[PDB]
């Protein structure tokens, strides 16, 4: 039992 | 039926950084960015579950950098800023003489940043007061609790005092017996 | 009193039916408002301004990104769903239900029926209340549904009401941590 984050994702 | 968030953001200049994990409307966790741990709401909770702090401060870098790049396209315009709504009340019926706990709920507000004092008669408290991380809505603005454990009395009066930067005057919520 | 700049993003997981239907939602935003947003039921970011058009643009050209974004429901929703479902979906807390008179202005008599109903787990509560069995649906005025921010909520459910003597007043409660409807009595 993990929780997982979605990973942010650089902007332009 | 159900619904998680995962709501993180980065405030400039004040630098502030919160990643955080939502349950229809209640908090499982948040990193702690100082300590770079993570902080359950309950105890319990680390029991059952882990997480790995790791991974939000990895977001909070790129959202930092994400609002230097949005901050510029955006021509540097500044965030408009919503004054909260503020609601004190207690945990249960209240009996004299019988613990309880006093709740100042700051709501519908941007940005993330308030200052909240508890006040006994005018006096401030900074003993057993314990507060939350600002909570997500489903309208982008923020919630947050406060809490101050009391034993109810007719002698003793409250105010829950919050300063907001949409604020003219601060807002003093009343209670008593 | 200087400006600030707020970025704030949400990635949002929406169960329906445990999680035989599973919806994926990620969304950016600054100061207050949204930019940029992926929907599962798309499957590609689009742009919800003009702000956040080269965002959308340029992460619809990583077919990586893209993949794993698609593929979030089952590796990030439903995972994080198991992970915390025995503590989260299956919480439940018992309510505390008291009644207790009150009065609508200091100097008459007491003429309103609190039923207090707090300490519950989840928000989800029906409340009503009966004069000598049959239900008073006229004259109830509640604070609503109030989370207490620490997985618990409560709620006050007050029936204006000038009580006779003999009457006997019943709040009934139905809550999913209880199967039966939950009666708490008041005599006057
Ligand atoms: C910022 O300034 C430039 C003009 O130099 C403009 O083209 C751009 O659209 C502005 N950003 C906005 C309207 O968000
Ligand atoms: C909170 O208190 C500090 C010190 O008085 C002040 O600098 C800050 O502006 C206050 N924050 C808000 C939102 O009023």
């Amino acid at each position: 039992g993990g929780y997982r984050a979605r990973p942010a994702k650089a902007a332009t | 039926e159900h619904v998680i968030i995962q709501a993180e953001f980065y405030l400039n200049p004040d630098q502030s950084g919160e990643f955080m994990f939502d349950f229809d409307g209640d908090e499982i966790f948040h990193v702690d960015m100082a300590k770079k741990e993570t902080v359950w709401r309950l105890e319990e909770f680390g029991r059952f579950a882990s997480f790995e702090a790791q991974g939000a401060l990895a977001n909070i870098a790129v959202d930092k950098a994400n609002l230097e790049i949005m901050t510029k396209r955006s021509n540097y315009t500044p965030i408009t800023n919503v004054p909260p709504e503020v609601t004190v009340l207690t945990n249960s019926p209240v009996e004299l003489r019988e613990p309880n706990v006093l709740i100042c709920f700051i709501d519908k507000f941007t940005p993330p940043v308030v200052n909240v004092t508890w006040l006994r008669n005018g006096k401030p408290v900074t003993t057993g007061v314990s507060e939350t991380v600002f909570l997500p809505r489903e309208d982008h603005l923020f919630r947050k609790f406060h809490y101050l454990p009391f034993l109810p009395s007719t002698e003793d009066v409250y105010d829950c005092r919050v300063e907001h930067w949409g604020l003219d005057e601060p807002l003093l919520k009343h209670w008593e017996f | 009193t200087r400006p600030r700049f707020l970025e704030y993003s949400t990635s949002e997981c929406h169960f329906f039916n445990g999680t035989e239907r599973v919806r994926f939602l990620e969304r950016y935003f600054h100061n207050q408002e949204e930019n940029v947003r992926f929907d599962s039921d798309v499957g590609e970011y689009r742009a919800v301004t003009e702000l956040g058009r080269p965002d959308a643009e340029y992460w619809n050209s990583q077919k990586d990104l893209l993949e794993q974004r698609r593929a979030a429901v089952d590796t990030y929703c439903r995972h994080n769903y198991g992970v915390g479902e025995s503590f989260t979906v299956q919480r439940r807390v018992h309510p505390k239900v008291t009644v207790y008179p009150s009065k609508t202005q200091p100097l008459q008599h007491h003429n309103l029926l609190v039923c207090s109903v707090s300490g519950f787990y989840p928000g989800s509560i029906e409340v009503r209340w009966f004069r000598n069995g049959q239900e008073e649906k006229t004259g109830v005025v509640s604070t609503g549904l109030i989370h207490n921010g620490d997985w618990t909520f409560q709620t006050l459910v007050m029936l204006e009401t000038v009580p006779r003597s003999g009457e006997v007043y019943t709040c009934q409660v139905e809550h999913p941590s209880v199967t039966s409807p939950l009666t708490v009595e008041w005599r006057a």
